[PDB]
């Protein structure tokens, strides 16, 4: 959408300013990107999520889906943490006021194996922990096939070259050129024929 | 193109209130065999207020399409700089004022039959029982209004019965197809395989961005083509706006 | 260099009955090897045979139990691939005759 | 000009405020249509504080009703804010729902003035 | 596409062979079928021949389902009204006539018929639809319209 | 179960099956439909005579299986060694299973009259289809060519029922007008093969030289069956029976 | 032998079917809607088949008072499932999203609603 | 396996899948002027077919509906006695039917031909769903994708120099 001079080159801006040895400019200078097929490979590259939404983010700059992208992870990280807070303390809370009461629920060893930890405490410590890993689990299984799209479109852009900024790109005000509103209609002639 | 196609989705939460009152009338009718008047009030008051509800819904809907006809509006004069009220005829569709005679006909009958409910409530009251004929009576009005209450949902019948009526005579030779119980026959087969596919196959997720806002007004370009309505251009340059606003 | 177009109505025909072919395919090659498991259980159990007859019995038994499971993709499949197979040599032939 | 259908989202808070503001502050917009919104806005804003306010006084005379003055604090208290809580939530929706019918009408009528619909003409 | 090239007009012997051809083909008309003189008549008549042989295929795949069918699913299904689902045997359940069914087993006999006729017939046609071929009269881009004229044939 | 159902009782099963089944097949395989008629027929009158034999056999050994009984007069090792008996019983099955082929199959030579032509006393028919299809059978051993190739493709409309009215139009045809309609009538109207053209052989043998260093014809012209093989023999000049046809063959 | 499969009928397609015991052998203790069905089965079907008069008519004195108690079971069954099929499909509506993007084009009549022919509706006079 | 699968009108199992609702959506946002002879043919024929289907469809329904509403009613059946609370309380039950039966997608093969074609009305159509119609667009191109069907509108396409315009839900590589 955007005209060829119309263009500034953030992303190619960006990589210019990026530093030698990096691993953007092994993609441009030609290395080609392979999304892991095992099981390990996946559970690897499950942690590196956030640090290719970032650099996507530094390079495309103002590119709509890359902000959408942006938003949407931000508020569900905000929602599930919230969430699972809530959880917990709610979980917390009935515990501490079934113990006092004399009730325990019949979960988890009543002594530890190794320790001697109480039932009570590990108790807490599950309800601390276990809503986190599922917290975290769920988020990556929800953006973890768009992360590796994403991250295979810029790969692509940087083996092919392209450092122009995409398609759908809108830049602040101080980089959108102001429109023309002057018009001046030709002076009207009568037709010849 | 003006087919006047309503929701179905729309339209089911609003006939809840008349099939509740129904059924609740007909356990009424069913319960006062072995029931005493006094316990059977609860039944009756619950029915009273159900119809009370309706009859205020049908009040309301009956005066927004009696008020259609007085098109009321404000012209601002410039010389004096001043709003003033000025009131005009109407104009559209006649489709539309023959089902504004329906419905006018629907809500006095309503208000017939929560006249009807009245009387019977009093006059049990006043008995001290029940009695099955104004019972029953009681619930066949509301029956009958409850068939009533479709009136306004003629344009999926015509929608479905006006491409049968098109069809054109066999052999008058212009298509020379018949398919009536072949697609019966062949829809059974298509819908049980959808169906078992829907429930034991690959469903697509129904995930989508919910934060980002004007995510979904998608401007032309390369990707799209632009095969799109010739007048989108304004729309294109609106959504170019919005993008640079938020951004 | 140009070169013959198939058409894309038995192409898309022929994608999805080979997808359904190679599923089924998949689902009956196991369910041939549970089928032989289960007649070699059974005859070494209940019926009195040498292991040579139990064992070609089982194995029979497996391989009809998959047949009996992958029919149906397997002959929509082989039915759709005639058509296909009569149109395009009908067609080359029509093209090439001289 | 919006998706149309089910599997489309909704209109959105930050959408629906954008949409009035540019309805009243555009310049492609026609006087009636603001107007339109300025009515809106003017007319829905009462329902929000009145709805408010009967849901006080409900809440009010319910504190000190029969059964509630005679309840314990923590009972007393969260039954007799019910019907402050109803109003209130009452009295937002209906402000909302007036303000933005409207407004989705004076939408309808910016985009028929300027042919924005692709199957809707002279 | 491409057009053909367009023979220059007929001389009185063409006219007359033509003429010929148009006699023979409308003395070839059966009698009694029943087409009018149009220029989809000889269309219409190859339409209705297939039309016939797909109906001559339908009525023998019914037949043959009506054959089939019943050992297979009506008798079968006329099982479940040897007793009612609490145990007790089939016994008549008026509904406005107290019809009189002295006769052995007249009610249960009845109530059976009554489903399996019925559900014998449908059957018996979704047989026929599943296993007949409408391949022969089926056109799907319409090209068998054109029109054909008596002297071409 | 409803698959399986569909199995059973598709009245497909209960129709006879007819001799379209090769047909269907050779079409499938490439054949065109006359190509795949001829092949059909011919395996047919090669298989025919194999299950004539085996049906005699079959018959034979039913009605007098009491002769290997008999013959243990002459032959006790038939009466105390039952599988020499089965071995006799399944050498005189083959044995009539060798005298059907020899009587469909061997080439039996005739002489080419009209009087007996296609009764069978001599397998002409068969012989000479056999004969000329081994004869002037010869796989095409090069590659279409570009030239072939687009011509094919160009061939996609081309009717005999009524000619094409060709339009030179200089803009997308070039050349002058006189030269493109002689190609054009040399490529479609004359009829020529594509592989007939000098500039297509030219080119036919440059990209093949070196199957000729090798020493290796190649055959311009694709071998074409229905050019070689005719059931009814009319193409080989086999008179027609008589009795069964109302013309005559000069020879 | 497609006759012995064809043409020879089953033994209970033709006589009249029994008492299914099982049904009968192990009962739940509760004077529940099952057993009260039972009961009104067995006296429907032996007032048909008998020609024992006075049996009957007691039969018939039971099965009335077995229909009434049947009614009362069933409008308790009614009253129970008819007030959870309401109160289920008033949470599906109060809890579900209802589409509020549907076309809108139907409202708009812009021949309508901003009359066109203007004045030349009124009489013309041209 | 029908002896019809040469049938428009008819499916497979694996045929792309399409609801009565998503297709008369789509014919919302397409223009007749921009569609091949061919196209509009095609669109004309699946029209014929739906004719008939859509109006089928309660009739695939009701007796679904008629055992829910029996059950709902109680285990008591009174004939022509419960007439009335039967077809009053399934008044409701049956668009509940009709309304799951719609929204459960059907394979076609005039839908997959429409859809699937790689010509310059399939180009089109794909186009103008991906725009005017994203939500119905993100599911048809999830279901293409699992069914192995590769066009350069696709949101799963991995071969891409541009950003998809949706979001990419989650499947196996
Ligand atoms: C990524 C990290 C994420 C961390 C999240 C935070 C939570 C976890 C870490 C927390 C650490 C600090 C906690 C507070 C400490 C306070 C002090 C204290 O007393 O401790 C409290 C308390 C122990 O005190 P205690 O009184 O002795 O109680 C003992 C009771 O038995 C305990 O009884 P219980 O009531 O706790 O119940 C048993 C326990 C369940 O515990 C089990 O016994 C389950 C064992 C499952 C094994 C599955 C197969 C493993 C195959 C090999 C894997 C190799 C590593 C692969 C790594 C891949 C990449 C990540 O829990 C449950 O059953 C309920 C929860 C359901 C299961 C969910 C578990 C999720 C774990 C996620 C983190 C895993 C980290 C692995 C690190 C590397 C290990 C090599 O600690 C805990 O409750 C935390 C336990 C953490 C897991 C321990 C696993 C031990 C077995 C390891 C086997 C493999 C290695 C063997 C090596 C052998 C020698 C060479
Ligand atoms: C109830 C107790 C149990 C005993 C009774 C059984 C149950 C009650 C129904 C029985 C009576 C049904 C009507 C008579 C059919 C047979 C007539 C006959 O023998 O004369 C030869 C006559 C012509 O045969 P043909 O020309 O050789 O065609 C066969 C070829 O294979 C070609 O096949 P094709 O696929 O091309 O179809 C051919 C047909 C195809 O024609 C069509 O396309 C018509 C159907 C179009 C689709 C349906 C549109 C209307 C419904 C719309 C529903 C909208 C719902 C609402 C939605 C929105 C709101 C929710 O077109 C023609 O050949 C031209 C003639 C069309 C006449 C159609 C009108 C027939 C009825 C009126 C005359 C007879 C008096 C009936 C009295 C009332 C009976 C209830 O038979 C037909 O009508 C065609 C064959 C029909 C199928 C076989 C029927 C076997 C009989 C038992 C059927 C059992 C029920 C299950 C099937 C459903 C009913 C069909
Ligand atoms: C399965 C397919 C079915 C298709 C569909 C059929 C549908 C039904 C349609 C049926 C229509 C009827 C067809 C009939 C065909 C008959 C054959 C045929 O066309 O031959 C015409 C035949 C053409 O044969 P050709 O001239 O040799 O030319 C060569 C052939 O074209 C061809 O020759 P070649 O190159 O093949 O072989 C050369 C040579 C190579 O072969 C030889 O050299 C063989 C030499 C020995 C003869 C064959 C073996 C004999 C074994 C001993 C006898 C049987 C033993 C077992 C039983 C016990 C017997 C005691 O063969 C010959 O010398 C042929 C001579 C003809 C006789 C032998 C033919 C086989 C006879 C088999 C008889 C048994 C089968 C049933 C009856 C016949 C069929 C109905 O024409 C004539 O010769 C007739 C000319 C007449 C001129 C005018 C005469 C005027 C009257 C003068 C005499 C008056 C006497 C008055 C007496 C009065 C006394 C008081
Ligand atoms: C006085 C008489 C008044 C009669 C009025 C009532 C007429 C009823 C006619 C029903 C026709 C239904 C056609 C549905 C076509 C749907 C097409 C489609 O795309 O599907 C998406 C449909 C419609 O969705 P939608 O309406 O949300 O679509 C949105 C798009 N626009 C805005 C264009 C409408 O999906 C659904 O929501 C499901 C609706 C199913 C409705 C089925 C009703 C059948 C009739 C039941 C009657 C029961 C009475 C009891 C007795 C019964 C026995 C007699
Ligand atoms: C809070 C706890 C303390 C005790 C509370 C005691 C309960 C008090 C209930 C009062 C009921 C009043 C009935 C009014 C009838 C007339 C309604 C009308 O005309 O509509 C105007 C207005 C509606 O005006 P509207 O035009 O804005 O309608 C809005 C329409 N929709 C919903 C689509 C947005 O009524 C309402 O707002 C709600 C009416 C509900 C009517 C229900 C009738 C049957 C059930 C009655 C309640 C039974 C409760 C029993 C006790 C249970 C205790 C747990
Ligand atoms: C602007 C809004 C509308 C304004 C118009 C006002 C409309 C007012 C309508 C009032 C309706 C009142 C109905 C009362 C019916 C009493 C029936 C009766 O006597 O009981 C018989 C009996 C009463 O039985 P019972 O149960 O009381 O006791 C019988 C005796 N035991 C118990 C001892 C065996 O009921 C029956 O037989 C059952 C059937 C009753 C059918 C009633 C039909 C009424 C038809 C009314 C038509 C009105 C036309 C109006 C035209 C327009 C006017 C403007
Ligand atoms: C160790 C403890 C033993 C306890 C005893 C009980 C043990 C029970 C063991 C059950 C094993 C089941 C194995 C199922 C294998 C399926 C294989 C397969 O794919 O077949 C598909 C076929 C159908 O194929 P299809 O082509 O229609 O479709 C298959 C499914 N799709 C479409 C997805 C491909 O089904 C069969 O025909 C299976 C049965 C074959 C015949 C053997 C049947 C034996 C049982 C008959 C009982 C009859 C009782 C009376 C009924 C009266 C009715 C009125
Ligand atoms: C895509 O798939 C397909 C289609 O689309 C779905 C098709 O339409 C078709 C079209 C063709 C068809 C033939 C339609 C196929 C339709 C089918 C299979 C569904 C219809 C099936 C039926 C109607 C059969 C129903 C019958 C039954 C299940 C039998 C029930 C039997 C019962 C209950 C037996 C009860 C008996 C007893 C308990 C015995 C009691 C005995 C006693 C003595 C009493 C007791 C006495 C004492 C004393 C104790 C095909 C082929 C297809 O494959
Ligand atoms: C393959 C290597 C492994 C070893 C096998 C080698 C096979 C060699 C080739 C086939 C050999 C066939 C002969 C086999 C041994 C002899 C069989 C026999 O007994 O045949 C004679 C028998 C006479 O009948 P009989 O029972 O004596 O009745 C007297 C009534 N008073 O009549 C019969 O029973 C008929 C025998 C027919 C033999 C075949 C003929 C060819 C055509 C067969 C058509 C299909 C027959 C299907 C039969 C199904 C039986 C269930």
């Amino acid at each position: 959408m955007i005209l060829p001079h119309n263009n500034r080159q953030l992303a190619r801006q960006y990589f210019d300013s990026l530093p030698e040895n990096d691993i953007n400019r092994k993609y441009y200078e030609g290395l080609k990107y392979e999304t892991p097929k095992t099981f390990f490979g996946r559970f690897l590259n499950q942690f590196n999520i956030d640090a290719k939404l970032d650099t996507l983010s530094k390079f495309y700059t103002y590119q709509k889906t890359i902000r959408a992208t942006q938003a949407e992870l931000q508020e569900d990280r905000k929602s599930y943490l919230t969430n699972s807070l809530l959880f917990t303390a709610v979980s917390w809370f009935s515990i501490y006021q079934f113990a006092r009461k004399g009730a325990v629920l019949p979960v988890l060893r009543e002594y530890g194996r190794y320790f001697g930890t109480h039932r009570l405490f590990r108790q807490y410590l599950h309800t601390l922990v276990l809503p986190l890993l599922y917290t975290e689990y769920a988020l990556n299984q929800k953006y973890y096939t768009h992360m590796e799209h994403l991250w295979t479109v810029h790969v692509n852009r940087l083996n092919q070259k392209i450092l122009e900024d995409p398609l759908y790109t809108f830049y602040p005000q101080e980089l959108n050129v102001p429109k023309h509103n002057i018009i001046v209609p030709t002076i009207f002639r009568d037709t010849p024929q | 193109y003006k087919t006047h196609l309503f929701s179905w989705r729309w339209f089911l939460i609003k006939l809840l209130p008349s099939v509740s009152i129904i059924l609740l009338g007909y356990y009424l009718q069913l319960t006062l065999k072995w029931n005493l008047f006094n316990k059977q009030n609860t039944i009756v008051l619950l029915i009273t207020l159900l119809l009370l509800y309706i009859l205020w819904l049908e009040f309301y809907q009956f005066y927004h399409i009696l008020s259609f006809y007085g098109n009321i509006n404000w012209a601002f004069d410039y010389d004096e700089y001043i709003w003033t009220l000025e009131l005009d005829t109407r104009r559209t569709r006649l489709a539309n004022n023959y089902i504004a005679i329906c419905l006018f006909a629907k809500f006095w009958h309503f208000v017939f039959i929560f006249l009807f409910w009245v009387f019977f409530v009093l006059r049990i009251n006043e008995l001290g029982r029940i009695r099955y004929p104004l019972l029953v009576a009681n619930v066949q009005n509301f029956i009958i209004i409850y068939i009533m209450s479709w009136a306004y949902m003629y344009p999926w019948l015509k929608f479905i019965f006006r491409k049968y009526l098109d069809v054109p005579y066999y052999w008058f030779y212009l298509n020379g197809r018949e398919l009536g119980i072949r697609v019966f026959f062949t829809d059974l087969k298509l819908f049980f395989y959808g169906i078992t596919n829907r429930l034991f196959d690959f469903n697509p997720s129904s995930i989508k961005f919910e934060k980002y806002p004007f995510y979904y007004w998608i401007n032309s370009s390369q990707l799209t083509e632009f095969n799109q309505y010739r007048k989108f251009v304004i729309r294109d340059s609106i959504i170019y706006s919005l993008n640079n606003y938020i951004i | 260099a140009r070169d013959f177009e198939y058409n894309n109505q038995d192409v898309n025909q022929l994608n999805g009955a080979f997808i359904s072919l190679v599923e089924d395919e998949k689902i009956g090659f196991w369910v041939g090897v549970g089928g032989f498991a289960y007649s070699q259980f059974i005859m070494r159990k209940f019926v009195k045979s040498t292991n040579i007859f139990a064992s070609v019995t089982s194995l029979f038994a497996g391989a009809a139990l998959a047949n009996l499971y992958t029919h149906q993709s397997r002959a929509s499949y082989a039915r759709v691939a005639a058509r296909a197979n009569r149109n395009a040599s009908l067609a080359l032939n029509k093209l090439m005759e001289y | 000009m919006e998706p149309f259908g089910t599997d489309e989202r909704n209109w959105t808070h930050e959408e629906k405020d954008i949409i009035t503001r540019f309805l009243k502050y555009d310049k492609h917009v026609n006087l009636k249509t603001a107007e339109m919104v300025y009515s809106a806005e003017v007319e829905s804003a009462y329902f929000g504080k009145a709805g408010a306010l009967a849901g006080g006084v409900i809440s009010a005379l319910f504190f000190n009703f029969p059964i509630v003055r005679n309840l314990p604090i923590i009972r007393r208290s969260v039954i007799g804010v019910l019907p402050f809580l109803y109003c209130y939530t009452w009295g937002k929706n209906t402000q909302e729902e007036l303000r933005w019918l409207k407004t989705f009408a004076a939408y309808q009528r910016f985009v028929v003035y300027h042919g924005q619909h692709c199957k809707l003409w002279v | 596409g491409f057009e053909t090239v367009v023979p220059a007009p007929p001389t009185r012997d063409d006219e007359l062979r033509m003429i010929k051809a148009t006699e023979e083909q409308f003395l070839q008309q059966p009698r009694y079928k029943l087409y009018m003189n149009e220029a989809h008549r000889i269309a219409k008549m190859n339409h209705g021949d297939r039309h016939n042989n797909i109906r001559a295929h339908f009525w023998s795949n019914f037949a043959l389902g009506l054959l089939i069918t019943g050992p297979i699913f009506i008798i079968p299904f006329g099982k479940a009204f040897r007793n009612l689902r609490s145990g007790v045997p089939y016994y008549f359940r008026p509904k406005y006539v107290f019809t009189q069914k002295n006769q052995y087993n007249q009610d249960r006999n009845w109530g059976a018929m009554k489903k399996q006729i019925p559900l014998w017939l449908g059957l018996s046609t979704a047989y026929a639809y599943w296993f007949t071929d409408f391949s022969i009269n089926d056109d799907e881009w319409l090209e068998k319209g054109k029109v054909i004229y008596p002297h071409q044939t | 179960v409803y698959h399986l159902f569909e199995r059973i009782c598709n009245p497909d099963n209960f129709k006879l099956s007819g001799e379209a089944a090769r047909v269907r097949t050779l079409i499938a395989a490439g054949f065109s439909k006359e190509e795949a008629e001829q092949v059909a027929w011919l395996q047919n009158h090669q298989v025919n005579g194999k299950i004539l034999g085996l049906f005699t056999g079959g018959f034979a050994l039913y009605c007098c299986n009491n002769y290997f009984h008999y013959f243990e007069r002459y032959f006790p090792r038939l009466r105390y060694q039952p599988f020499t008996k089965f071995l006799a019983q399944a050498a005189t099955v083959y044995f009539f299973f060798k005298i059907g082929d020899y009587y469909f199959t061997s080439r039996r030579y005739g002489s080419n009259d009209a009087r007996m032509n296609g009764l069978m006393y001599s397998n002409t028919y068969y012989s000479t289809n056999k004969e000329a299809l081994i004869q002037n059978f010869e796989p095409l051993n090069r590659k279409f060519t570009e030239e072939e190739v687009e011509q094919f493709l160009r061939n996609e409309g081309r009717s005999q029922e009524e000619k094409r009215n060709w339009i030179y139009n200089p803009h997308i045809h070039g050349s002058t007008e006189g030269e493109w309609k002689a190609d054009i009538h040399e490529k479609f109207d004359s009829g020529k093969a594509p592989w007939e053209r000098e500039h297509v052989k030219a080119k036919i043998l440059e990209t093949n030289k070196a199957k000729i260093d090798a020493g290796e014809e190649i055959q311009l012209k694709p071998f074409k069956t229905l050019n070689h093989l005719d059931k009814t023999g009319l193409l080989h000049r086999l008179h027609p029976f008589i009795w069964t046809n109302n013309w005559t063959l000069l020879g | 032998m497609i006759w012995k499969y064809l043409q020879r009928t089953n033994r209970g397609n033709i006589i009249q079917a029994g008492l299914q015991h099982r049904k009968f052998e192990n009962l739940p203790f509760k004077q529940n809607f099952d057993n009260l069905t039972k009961a009104y089965d067995l006296r429907m079907w032996y007032i048909s088949n008998s020609p024992h008069e006075a049996k009957n008519l007691e039969y018939v004195n039971e099965l009335e008072a077995l229909h009434n108690e049947l009614n009362y079971q069933n409008s308790r069954q009614f009253l129970f499932r008819t007030v959870s099929f309401l109160l289920g499909w008033a949470l599906f509506y109060q809890f579900y999203e209802l589409p509020k993007t549907y076309d809108w084009q139907d409202t708009q009549e812009p021949k309508h609603q901003v009359p066109a022919y203007g004045d030349l509706e009124e009489g013309g006079d041209e | 396996m029908d002896n019809n699968y040469h049938f428009w009108g008819n499916g497979d199992r694996q045929d792309v899948s399409l609801s009565y609702e998503d297709y008369y959506s789509i014919l919302d946002c397409l223009l007749d002027e921009k569609l091949s002879p061919q196209g509009l043919m095609k669109f004309k024929n699946l029209h014929e077919v739906s004719m008939y289907g859509v109006s089928y469809v309660p009739l695939y329904c009701f007796p679904v509906a008629y055992g829910i509403s029996h059950m709902l009613t109680g285990k008591v059946r009174r004939g022509h006695s419960g007439y009335r609370n039967l077809f009053s309380l399934m008044s409701v039950v049956l668009p509940f039917t009709c309304w799951y039966a719609y929204t459960t997608p059907i394979p076609r093969r005039l839908y997959t031909e429409i859809i699937c074609s790689n010509n310059a009305d399939g180009a089109y159509v794909r186009n103008r769903i991906k725009q005017q119609k994203p939500g119905i667009w993100r599911k048809l191109s999830q279901q293409l994708y699992n069914k192995n069907f590769r066009f350069p509108e696709l949101n799963q396409d991995l071969t891409a120099t541009e950003f998809p315009l949706d979001y990419v839900a989650p499947h196996k590589f």
